[PDB]
């Protein structure tokens, strides 16, 4: 292990409690000490990974299994159809256009021709008439984007260049004259950009200098008459709703704002699903933790009415007006999707299609479309684009495109969902994928994946490297739908957040205990993986129950829960976590904060034969979301407390970091992605002493 | 819009 300087003078007083930060110097990513740190840890990692002889075998199988063509879900503008495409191993998906659903595709923009496909397309948007394509190019490694606009007729660029855009989409008016977008000044703003003008002419619609940290999303209605501006606060599922009637502007948008403020608080979420003149149908979680659909008239905006009420059990994950006068509701029922087709006017149920284990999504049909497309995926189903023509054949879902994994027989494997009890009795859904008819004899290596926060739902989608693990490592895979997610509505979220963050970790620990006892695996043959808030999950679990795990892999995780709020955009996670600026909330955090809870388990009575599992910490060096100091300071702490602080430490399992050079948190090239996963699976194979097949 | 389902 390389030497790592400690700074024994850094100490802070959080409400009477002294907390030392000996590795505070790693928070400057540019100091040569930090750069050398990284360089050494890299050196160490490679050294260890050279020992992991299965990496090259995994890598090939992952490549071979990923190498199949992939059509994305098509959407329509005027009489053209756009969609993403990958031949199989292209670094980034290519955006394409066609006149006929089965006519010759044409390439519209190809990210792989730019910086060798380091970044793909994050923001993409086609005008109503299908003549213009506004898309977002990442300039450097940063999150910042430049909006450009191509004519689709000849793939030529307009001179228009819009800088200082991050996550905004580009929302086209139906006159095709311009779009709304949400940039930052050189304090987010809402602007309107006219085609053929300089950005300096763009119209202002909203700012609130008094509330710099409020951010925005926006949208236009299918009839083109109203512009909605949504205002958010942090990552809480809640928002304001302001509406602008475009039909009533003396001089179009060139006048310039007078918004109808239909919702002026952060009490609840609201997403416009459809409207008939001034009569909106919204999706909301107001007095409904699973959501519901409600209807209001803007000309009498005090009076709201249930259209489709809240379900007692199932989450209304999303809703989409289709085929002029119908609704497609996407319900999440015990972590399995269910599609309902209903009448828009009355909200009455017309058809109901439960979906197999897996995930549907990407329903991008609009209200004036009669054919709906969506994507189904699953652990053993790589990707199918289904279509439903609601006009001429409403009952039947037909296959439109279907991915095939080369040399893979899905019938050898199966997927169950079981429910397991957590410490506090709450049942926790988990998926379990393995070979058919294995012995529950405790032998099998076992990978377990989770997240547990921010309302995010973990569906069991397709991973190619998972198959490799399953087939060629005789493995058992488990995805855990622990609390903090949104799987069962907002109470499921809140039951694993702020003061109840600990329930998330107990839920995960409990799933692992089930897997041990049921006979799938054994203590120390269990691997855990998670990224971001899931990395925090991995890191707190190995602090708390190192005895349970053989290997742990924490990707770009949040580890110093005392100081996360101070960097980049960590200040918008205090909704979920808390802030250490408030004593009550500091007392939650200090208990699970991964860097402040690294202890030698062998010094606990009865727990002498125990150590930390083999641990790999993955992060980019230029990660703008979860700043990599988190990952480093933990790595530093773990190495010291467990290894370098002692003459001959019982900690024999390696503790390393795989540091990705010249990459970001976002959008990763296919081969970069494979390189990492191949690394983390070879490591895992060695930590679990698991043989290849 | 992730490049591959790895
Ligand atoms: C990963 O989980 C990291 C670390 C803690 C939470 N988090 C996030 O990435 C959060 C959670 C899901 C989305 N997210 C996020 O970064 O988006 C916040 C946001 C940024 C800018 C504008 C609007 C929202
Ligand atoms: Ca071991």
């Amino acid at each position: 292990y390389p030497p790592v300087r400690r700074d024994e003078t850094v100490v802070d007083d959080y409400f009477g409690v002294k907390v030392a930060d000996p590795y505070r110097w790693l928070e400057d990513p540019n100091s040569e000490e930090t750069k050398e740190f990284v360089d050494n840890q890299e050196k160490l990692a490679n050294s260890v990974l050279e020992e992991c002889e299965l990496i090259d075998k995994f890598k090939q199988k992952i490549i071979d299994f990923v190498n199949f063509p992939r059509c994305g879900v098509p959407f329509r503008r005027a009489n053209k159809y756009f969609h993403f495409y990958n031949s199989g191993l292209q670094a980034q998906n290519v955006f394409q256009m066609q006149d006929d659903l089965d006519g010759k595709p044409e390439v519209l923009y190809d990210p792989n021709l730019r910086e060798g496909g380091r970044s793909g397309l994050s923001l993409y948007s086609v005008s109503e008439d299908a003549k213009y394509f506004a898309f977002g190019i990442h300039s450097g490694l940063t999150e910042w984007v430049t909006i450009k606009i191509l004519k689709t007729e000849d793939r030529s660029y307009l001179p228009d260049t819009l800088e200082w855009v991050k996550f905004s989409p580009a929302i086209w008016t139906h006159d095709n004259k311009g779009f709304f977008y949400c940039p930052y000044p050189p304090n987010q703003e809402a602007r309107y950009h006219f085609l053929g003008t300089d950005q300096s002419e763009d119209i202002l619609l909203w700012r609130d200098l008094e509330n710099p940290a409020h951010h925005l999303k926006c949208q236009i209605t299918d009839d083109g008459k109203y512009f909605l501006l949504y205002i958010l606060d942090g990552c809480d599922d809640a928002n304001k709703v302001y509406c602008l009637d475009l039909t009533k502007l003396p001089n179009g948008l060139e006048s310039f704002a007078p918004f109808m403020k239909l919702i002026d608080s952060f009490d609840a979420s609201y997403t416009a699903i459809a409207n008939d003149g001034s009569v909106f149908t919204f999706q909301t979680n107001k007095d409904a933790p699973r959501k519901k659909l409600v209807r209001v008239d803007l000309n009498n905006p005090s009076v709201w009415t249930d259209l489709v009420p809240e379900s007692k059990k199932d989450l209304l994950e999303s809703a989409h007006a289709v085929n002029e006068n119908q609704l497609i509701l996407r319900y999440l029922s015990d972590v399995k999707h269910v599609l309902e087709i209903r009448d828009l006017e009355s909200g009455a149920l017309q058809h109901r299609l439960p979906i197999d284990i897996g995930s549907v999504d990407g329903i991008t049909a609009r209200r004036r479309d009669s054919v709906v497309f969506f994507k189904f995926t699953s652990i053993l189903t790589p990707g199918i684009v289904y279509q439903c023509d609601l006009k001429n054949d409403p009952t039947q879902l037909k296959i439109f495109r279907e991915s095939v994994v080369p040399d893979f027989d899905r019938s050898e494997f199966e997927v169950k969902q079981v429910f397991v009890p957590s410490k506090d009795g709450t049942k926790i859904p988990i998926f379990i994928a393995a070979r058919k008819g294995i012995s529950l004899d405790g032998s099998h290596p076992c990978e377990m994946h989770g997240y547990g926060g921010f309302g995010i739902n973990m569906m069991p989608t397709f991973s190619a490297s998972r198959i490799v693990f399953l087939k060629h490592l005789g493995g058992v895979f488990c995805l855990a739908n622990i609390r903090g997610g949104g799987e069962y509505g907002e109470e499921w979220h809140k039951a694993g957040f702020r003061d109840k963050k600990q329930n998330v970790f107990d839920d995960f620990i409990s799933a692992a205990e089930y897997l041990i006892s049921s006979g799938y695996t054994k203590a120390r043959r269990v691997a855990i993986e998670g990224g971001s808030n899931g990395g925090l999950l991995v890191a707190a679990c190995i602090n708390q129950r190192p005895d349970l795990f053989g290997c742990a892999e924490a990707n770009c995780g949040v580890m110093d829960m005392l100081r996360f709020h101070k960097f980049t955009l960590g200040y918008l996670w205090t909704g979920d976590y808390g802030c250490s600026d408030k004593e009550e909330e500091f007392k939650w955090l200090i208990k699970y904060s991964p860097i402040h809870n690294v202890r030698r388990p062998w010094e606990q009575p009865g727990n002498e034969e125990t150590q930390y599992p083999a641990t790999m910490i993955l992060t980019a060096d230029h990660d703008d979301r979860v700043v990599p100091l988190h990952s480093f300071k933990l790595l530093a702490t773990m190495q010291h407390v467990l290894c370098t602080s002692l003459e001959d430490s019982p900690q024999k399992n390696p503790i390393i970091a795989r540091i990705q050079r010249k990459a970001a948190h976002y959008g990763r090239a296919t081969m970069t992605q494979i390189a990492e996963v191949a690394d983390r699976y070879g490591f895992m194979a060695k930590a679990l002493e698991a043989p290849w097949i | 819009n992730a490049s591959a389902p790895v």
